[PDB]
């Protein structure tokens, strides 16, 4: 029997089989239900829901990393098992991922749904950042996970996330796409609709980068066309992307760009390290692992190296690891974990659930 | 230097030999530049060697979708798809009704036209002198055409070639005897350009970097347009077509090998396959134009592993028939070495007291906790009044727990132990979870801290009305197992008013 691995992303579900080096299914965490409640299908999931948005009211049940609507979440899992993976959930142990700091009531509800709704023989809930650390071949370090709806700094000791030291930033890829749409619209273009958001997301993913020195890069952009890139829009017209290439991901280091009064990702990394035991801090500084789609920007590891170096004691050995596969490292780490012989000891069995109820997840999964 | 990553071993190519390919070298250079600009790996199926000049002429169209009629390998129609399939290769000649129907249905469905066949002077010289596929041309004064016969296929059929001018080019139109009368020979042509179809550049596979994999086939369509744009042929004469025909139940080495692969230029650097791992041209045959020549299934498997290890993968959204034979072609066989190595590293890194109920003997409780072999240490400690160890495993850590250490565990302050941990029997521990005040749990999960590579162990402490139940796992034992065991013992103690 093969274990299933389902990464419940704020923007995208990444799902597949343990032992594989990539997910089989990647789709939007979206559920659509008819806008009129009166008299083909009662609900739609992912790409199908987005295409029928004129007919449906769309909901994002994991918008900020934490599941808020269980009826919509059950539709997402049903779609994942039956439509994407084409499997009978009752035949497979299932590894689910969860956000850092996921409330106790939420992980209990996730456990109850897997056993009572899907009848899985066994399951486990792992924190997303921990799996990314495992995908980098490590068990101790600090992960910066920036996804679609949320970003976290998660320090981890021998496979165990340290919740007292986790930092959350309420900004990730979705906010960067919206900010890019706004600063391009400021030039006289118009990027406001759902179809225009997809164009801007493509511009962001293809042309954006993190500047090593923002103020110097802004001066270079205003003095020459050396940083300019041309992009062909769907209508055939051409738009020049200049300083927006690096102003867009600059928001990760300067959240005031979108009116947020939060510290930047380099400052939350430092803060999270300092909340951990003195004895582990050198190991965290030497093992900063980047993960998630919003860490894909070229230049981000070199910028983090410079920023963390400026903050830390000058003798501190600092290392930033940004794997090529970091867009899927949470899923890959789950595949690694669920394919190990040690995982058979970690899963929660249906027998354990029948004895203890949903609160068994507090004891077994951390 | 030999290349080695896990079970992948590549010996350096000693004295590389030139390999004949059908794709013109000018087009190999174009594809090498596309692979660099687009940061992709492109594989193209072999083009028949004899069709090189037809493609190089840039006069013809190329084989599109929905064309099941066969090409010919003889006569003046060699390299083309004749409308009359009696002029095609041996397999079509022995199945005339089937293949003639495919040719006519391709025209009727608008996927082809019947076109005249014009050959250039280069082609007449190749067929007569280079390949000796045709007998020397003999002028037939009554028609003004040159008669010739094939030296393979059906050698009894005369063909007639006529000097014609088509758009300022001096070409040779092919004619034959149709029902005994001279008629222009017809080949399957493209429905838009009306030009005869030669072999196309049939893509074997495309491997992308991660910054191109995922939901957002659009990407492949865009890449195919870049390829045709860079090849610079007249509109309608494209060598690459959108979409792909069925996988087909066929094999034959000449159909998939020798394949020409085009890769980003970083592969040709001295650190191409890693840091001090060498260049790709050291282990694979690469020509002057940057074409990586893949000659057999074992080489294809090795190249695919090298590409996957470099984080280039075939898309999920794309459909390919990449394999042919099976020297380790399954998904399990082609797992990335970064995945397998990380799994290996993680697997390695993961590893007077009151009378108890039911009579007397707190040692029995320790024996119960230690029975299943998961724990190396266990203890029951009274924490009210003057704290003391009621029972513990002799010669371990918990037996030495002090009242000061108990005070830290149960103390009002729940944050000073995050500065640098706490101790249990003098052993330094870090706090992983403090649920001491959480209803229904009343527990703390910790992990010891040690030096160098000495193993560390998970610990759970659960608080009852009068006791602390402590447990330490052996190396590799997950914290969840220890927490569950500690909880169950604490629940039993709480039921007996302890
Ligand atoms: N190459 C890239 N450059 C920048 N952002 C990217 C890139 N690839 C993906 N993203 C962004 O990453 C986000 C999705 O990342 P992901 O880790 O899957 O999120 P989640 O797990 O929260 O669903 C989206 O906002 C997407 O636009
Ligand atoms: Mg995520």
């Amino acid at each position: 029997t093969t274990a299933l691995v389902c990464d419940n992303g704020s923007g995208l579900v990444k799902a597949g089989f343990a032992g594989d080096d990539a997910p089989r299914a990647v789709f939007p965490s979206i559920v659509g239900r008819p806008r009129h409640q009166g008299v083909q299908k009662d609900s739609y999931v992912g790409d199908e829901a987005q295409s029928k948005r004129g007919i449906l009211t769309l909901k994002y049940p994991i918008e900020h990393g934490i599941i808020t609507n269980w009826d919509d979440m059950e539709k997402i899992w049903h779609h994942t098992f039956y439509n994407e993976l084409r499997v009978a959930p009752e035949e497979h142990p299932t590894l689910l991922t969860e956000a850092p700091l996921n409330p106790k009531a939420n992980r209990e509800k996730m456990t109850q749904i897997m056993f009572e709704t899907f009848n899985v023989p066994a399951m486990y809930v792992a924190i997303q950042a921990v799996l990314s650390l495992y995908a980098s071949g490590r068990t101790t370090g600090i992960v910066l996970d920036s996804g679609d709806g949320v970003t976290h700094n998660v320090p981890i000791y021998e496979g165990y996330a340290l919740p007292h030291a986790i930092m959350r930033l309420d900004l990730a890829g979705r906010d960067l796409t919206d900010y890019l749409m706004k600063i391009l619209t400021e030039r006289g273009y118009s990027f406001v609709t759902t179809a225009e958001r997809e164009i801007v997301r493509d511009i962001k993913e293809k042309l954006c980068y993190v500047a090593l020195d923002f103020e110097n890069e802004m001066a270079t952009a205003a003095s020459s066309s050396s940083l300019e890139k041309s992009y062909e829009l769907p209508d055939g017209q051409v738009i020049t992307i200049g300083n927006e290439r690096f102003r867009c991901p600059e928001t990760l280091f300067q959240p005031s760009f979108i009116g947020m009064e939060s510290a930047g990702i380099h400052e939350t990394t430092y803060n999270s390290i300092m909340k951990c035991d003195i004895d582990i801090r050198k190991d965290l500084y030497a093992n900063n692992v980047m993960s998630g789609g919003t860490t894909m920007y070229p230049g981000i590891a070199d910028r983090m190296q410079k920023e963390i170096t400026a903050l830390a004691p000058s003798t501190m050995k600092i290392k930033i690891i940004a794997p090529p596969e970091r867009k899927y490292s949470v899923w890959i780490g789950g595949s690694i974990l669920a394919s190990l012989s040690t995982f058979q000891q970690m899963w929660i069995t249906k027998q354990e659930y029948d004895e203890a109820g949903p609160s068994i997840v507090h004891r077994k999964c951390f | 230097k030999t290349y080695q990553s896990r079970d992948l071993v590549l010996e350096p190519i000693q004295h590389p030999k030139s390999i004949e390919l059908g794709m013109p070298e000018v087009d190999q250079s174009v594809l090498a530049e596309v692979a660099e600009r687009e940061n992709v790996i492109i594989g193209v199926r072999p083009v028949d060697e004899k069709s090189k000049s037809l493609i190089a002429s840039k006069m013809y169209s190329s084989k599109g979708l929905f064309v099941k009629a066969k090409s010919s390998d003889w006569g003046p129609m060699s390299g083309f798809i004749p409308v009359d399939q009696s002029f095609a290769k041996a397999s079509a000649r022995r199945d005339l009704e089937k293949f003639n129907e495919y040719a006519e249905q391709s025209i009727l469905s608008g996927n082809a036209v019947s076109a005249n066949l014009y050959l250039n002077q280069v082609r007449i010289e190749e067929l007569v002198s280079k390949y000796e596929s045709l007998t020397p041309l003999e002028l037939d004064v009554d028609s003004g055409m040159y008669k010739t016969t094939a030296t393979n296929g059906d050698q009894t059929i005369p063909f007639f070639l006529n000097k014609v001018t088509v758009d300022d080019k001096e070409l040779w139109q092919v004619h034959y005897l149709r029902e005994g009368e001279l008629a222009p020979f017809k080949v399957i042509g493209d429905p838009v350009s009306k030009q005869p179809m030669t072999a196309d550049y049939d893509l074997l596979t495309v491997m992308y970097t991660y910054g191109d994999l995922g939901p957002q086939s659009d990407r492949l369509k865009e890449l195919k347009d870049v390829i045709n744009t860079s090849l610079g042929r007249t509109d309608g004469l494209e060598m690459v077509h959108h979409g792909a025909d069925d996988a087909n139940p066929y094999a034959v080495m000449a159909d998939n090998f020798p394949a020409t692969f085009f890769v980003p230029k970083h592969f040709f650097d001295d650190d191409g396959l890693g840091e001090g791992k060498g260049s790709i041209q050291t282990y694979f045959n690469v020509n002057e134009q940057g074409a990586v020549v893949i000659q057999n299934p074992q080489e294809f498997s090795n190249f695919q592993q090298v590409a996957i290890n470099a984080s280039y993968r075939a898309s999920l959204n794309d459909k390919w028939n990449s394999g042919l034979d099976s020297p380790l072609f399954t998904t399990k066989r082609k797992l990335s070495h970064d995945y397998l190595d990380a799994r290996d590293e993680v697997a390695k890194k993961l590893g007077s007291p009151p009378p108890p109920p039911g009579g007397a003997g707190w040692n029995a409780y320790i024996d119960n906790l230690m029975a299943d072999g998961t724990c190396q240490d266990a203890a029951i400690v009274g924490y009210k009044d003057s704290p003391s160890v009621w029972a513990a495993v002799p010669g371990k850590t918990f037996v030495n727990i002090t009242p000061a250490e108990v005070g830290v565990l149960v103390g009002k302050d729940r944050s000073s132990f995050y500065v640098n941990g706490l101790t249990l029997g003098g052993q330094k521990c870090s706090v992983i979870r403090d649920s001491l005040l959480q209803d229904g749990e009343f527990s703390m999960d910790l992990r010891t801290k040690s030096t160098g590579g000495a193993p560390t162990f998970n610990v759970t402490v659960t608080k009852t009305d009068k006791t602390l139940v402590l447990l330490m796992g052996k190396e590799g034992v997950h914290g969840g197992l220890i927490n569950k065991k500690c909880y169950e013992m604490a629940s039993h103690l709480r039921r007996s008013q302890y």
